[PDB]
RNA sequence: GUGGAAAGUGGCCCGAAACCCUUC
């Protein structure tokens, strides 16, 4: 089922926390065994559901709404620690594979960087996604 | 020879490459609506009897396309000889879909040397099958009246081997004139060289009506309504072939209309050195 | 005689989308990019226009004097050409306003601002209608992706069963800009006003009908913010360094600026008239 | 044989719907770029038309003489017996449904619904006179949405069953109550006494969408649109030739319960 | 003095039918 190397590409992404400037290949190459491990674990998509509709929100506000996402993204951050702490036993144990990836990512990412710079972290989370299905 | 070219950036479909004498057609009714009814070309009868058109390829970049030195095809094989055993078949590529080449690939295709087809042809014959309507109800009728189509940053050329007055005085005011679509025009003038051996025996660059001196030749016929009656057929040279035994074949006076319409074919030369014929 | 080529210059905003067939898709040329073809914007701009004259034929009737033994209808009834209700032209199926001869159709406005054709006629359109090509804003959207065109799903709705079926659409992206233009000869300098506002009338008559296809449920909506009115007498042809007409740009709206800017905009080209 | 128009009267719409609203794509329906509610014209064009014709049905045993062309029909279903015209008030297979489409011109001049919503088929195809353009969310509920205060909330129902209830949920996003849709509806005018027995045709249609729903799911909801209208003007000819910045406009007080400003329909009016 | 001159890929079509976010 779940094996060390799944974890330890989670961990590749979590202390080589930076993809910002690296290859398409290297998200896409991660974001399989990511999602592997994502799907190794339970993770049933309507609690990571209400993450993605704060990317949505945040990619149109990038398609000409504003600067960038400044004050916005902070509900970003926030609710995936909410639903860490929302989630329970069967959850908890397993949501924070999902968890441990977007606050590293997202904690310099809150440089306020440009939108083709955030457009790289966009990818990756629409890339997560729907390997959840495969 | 050192002949300017006028290039035509489009901005949409032309019906088709205008065949080295609708040119001199269209140069007709821009010199008609400007300039009165008798500086026409009637008077420009003695300076176009100096200087020619000679139409010619698109471009796709900067790259000026220019259409076949057609004295290679007789003697393709004593060209290519230093490829390896299996160079017949491109000769294929250079007989049958040998239609239009590069100008390092064109001062060399002639010359008996060993010229590269280019393929990044700015060509789409596309099959446009426009309008099927009725004033007040359905109509069905898809009638196709296809069209060319280019590419990105393409655009046809010609050229002008004349004297610069005689530029600038009827045809470089008529090629900002001629700018239902498909008239798309933005005029931008520039220079060329070509470098043109001996002239033996040479291209002609344009459509040609010769003066009965048959020398390897894709023959062609050219119908056009011209103000309404129905041109005659009027056997053609087509794009690029081999008359030089001292051509100069007269524009060819017509009838139908009040005022004579009179078809160009008249032809100018470059330099090529032949095999044999 | 020619002292012609006035430019309309404009952008035409689908404010719902386009669907100028060709899955019906739109159509598509040698980029992937869509483009209203010039053909369509004049054939439903002479459809209004033609039909507005078919309402408007018995009253005008001494202004534009040929457009007078019409009597209006259709001759699909009575299956023949030439016949005087007012459009002949039997193509295929269809029939369209062609007047048959030259000498009338120097006089017909629908006729005369897109010409006439058949045998011994050869009416010249007296316009060009450019084909217009996605102005420099979206293509470089298009290059980032943005999907330029948008697949719509219709259904036949049965009341019966209440059943249904996939018929879909694939229109433009609503809200494109198209880099829209307008040619025109200005021969026969006395009918010059008439028709240019007759231009102008058909097109008010878009911005509140459907351009483009399955309209008349969405898929039309256009609106022409057309800036430069421009004019090419017959010197920016035999020069061409300076000496033509720039008219006013930016928000021009068309149901405004036929007449009630356009005499304080005849009045400059008034100034060259020759 | 003339299609002869002199008209467009307009109305100017704003379908404020009131408890939800799922119209549904390849989920609402944005598929253009500012991501958003729409209501895209054919489907209030299609909710419209069906059950006026559904009106007709019922009611063509009294009208019958006025919209003669009616009159060869019965009020049945062309469902058994599945031939393309039957002599039935419902014809014309699209795929596996049934429409209601007068093949002919002359029959499709007088006919009550498609008069006013097109015909099709074999050589004749009616223009369909009405224009429905595509309802786009309003300004007001544009600037709603930069400031946050989301639109577009998601719903689950349930399939719970009479059997031990494992209900497969499935989630719907309907649109929030309350959503201006900036709404425009165009009517093409021809030939002045086909014309007053048209609109005041076609807002009973609506009427009867004032007491219906549309846009899916309505049997549980998800309708109650509330015609709100706004211009209710008229645009002659005599402007589109000369635009003179006039025109002719009506009342817009709340609503009409029965055609209250019948009367001011023809307040300055002879086309 | 232009293989020309006149020629809307158009007309019709609800993304609809049903479904308790609730039980153990």
């Amino acid at each position: 089922q779940w094996e060390a190397i799944q974890p330890y590409f989670d961990n590749v992404v979590r202390e080589a926390k930076n993809f910002l400037e690296w290859s398409p290949n290297k998200r896409l190459a991660n974001a399989v065994t990511v999602a592997a491990y994502l799907t190794s674990q339970g993770l049933k998509t309507n609690q990571v559901r209400k993450i993605l509709d704060m990317a949505r929100t945040t990619e149109l506000k990038v398609k000409r709404g504003e600067g960038d996402i400044k004050d916005d993204l902070v509900k970003m951050r926030y609710l995936l620690a909410y639903t860490v702490g929302k989630a329970t036993g069967q959850s908890k144990y397993s949501l924070d594979a999902f968890h441990r990836i977007l606050d590293p990512m997202l904690e310099v990412l809150m440089g306020s960087p440009k939108k083709e710079n955030f457009e790289k972290f966009y990818d990756f989370l629409q890339a997560v996604v729907a390997y959840h299905k495969f | 020879p050192k002949f300017i070219a006028v290039k035509l950036i489009p901005k949409g479909p032309f019906r088709d490459i205008p065949r080295a004498d609708t040119l001199f057609g269209a140069i007709g009714n821009a010199i008609s609506a400007i300039h009165g009814q008798s500086a026409v070309e009637e008077l420009v009868d003695a300076f176009v009897g100096g200087a020619r058109i000679s139409s010619a390829f698109p471009y796709s970049g900067d790259t000026y396309y220019l259409p076949k030195p057609l004295s290679v095809e007789p003697a393709l094989e004593g060209i290519l000889t230093g490829l390896d055993e299996e160079e017949r078949y491109t000769t294929a590529k250079r007989l049958r879909k040998a239609k239009y080449l590069d100008l390092k690939n064109f001062e060399l295709a002639l010359r008996l040397r060993p010229f590269t087809i280019p393929e990044e042809i700015p060509y789409a014959r596309v099959d446009v099958p426009r309008v099927v309507l009725d004033r007040v109800t359905q109509d069905s009728s898809i009638y196709f009246w296809e069209e060319i189509r280019f590419r990105e940053k393409s655009g046809v050329y010609f050229l002008y081997s004349g004297p610069r007055e005689v530029f600038d005085g009827y045809i470089a005011p008529a090629m900002r004139f001629l700018g239902w679509g498909a008239g798309l025009f933005e005029v931008e003038f520039h220079e060329m060289k070509i470098d043109a051996p001996g002239s033996e025996y040479s291209v002609t660059l344009s459509n040609a009506l010769p003066t009965k001196t048959p020398v390897l030749w894709r023959l062609l016929r050219k119908g056009g309504w011209s103000f309404g009656r129905r041109k005659p057929r009027m056997t053609f040279i087509a794009e690029g072939s081999i008359v030089k035994n001292d051509p100069g074949g007269m524009e060819r006076l017509e009838l139908g209309l009040s005022h004579e319409v009179y078809v160009y074919g008249l032809t100018f030369p470059l330099g090529v050195e032949l095999p044999e014929g | 005689r020619f002292y012609g080529k006035i430019v309309i210059k404009g952008k035409i905003k689908a404010v719902t989308g386009l669907h100028i067939g060709s899955n019906p898709v739109i159509k598509d040329p040698h980029t992937g990019l869509p483009y209203i073809p010039g053909s369509s914007l004049k054939g439903r701009l002479r459809s209004l226009f033609e039909i507005l004259v078919n309402s408007r034929l018995g009253e005008w009737r001494e202004k534009y004097p040929s457009l007078a033994n019409y009597s209006p209808g259709s001759c699909r009834p009575d299956n023949q050409e030439n016949c005087g209700k007012f459009f002949n032209r039997k193509i295929n199926r269809g029939w369209i306003h062609v007047c048959p001869d030259y000498e009338t159709a120097l006089a017909c406005p629908v006729c005369r601002l897109f010409g006439a054709s058949g045998k011994e006629s050869n009416f010249p359109s007296r316009i060009i209608v450019r084909d217009a090509f996605l102005t420099k804003e979206w293509e470089e959207k298009w290059r980032a992706g943005e999907a330029i065109t948008e697949a719509k799903i219709e259904v036949g709705i049965d009341r019966v069963t209440s059943q249904a079926n996939p018929r879909t659409n694939e229109r433009v992206v609503a809200g494109a800009e198209f880099e829209f233009e307008i040619i025109y000869n200005v021969e026969n300098t006395t009918h010059w006003r008439d028709d240019i506002k007759n231009l102008l009338t058909a097109m008010a008559l878009l911005e509140d009908s459907y351009l483009g296809g399955s309209g008349s449920r969405g898929y039309g909506k256009v609106k022409f913010i057309f800036d430069s009115f421009e004019f090419r007498p017959l010197d920016y042809y035999r020069t061409g360094k300076d000496e033509d007409i720039v008219s006013i740009d930016a928000r021009e709206k068309s149901v405004s600026d036929i007449l009630s800017g356009f005499d304080s905009l005849f009045s400059e080209v008034e100034g060259k008239l020759e």
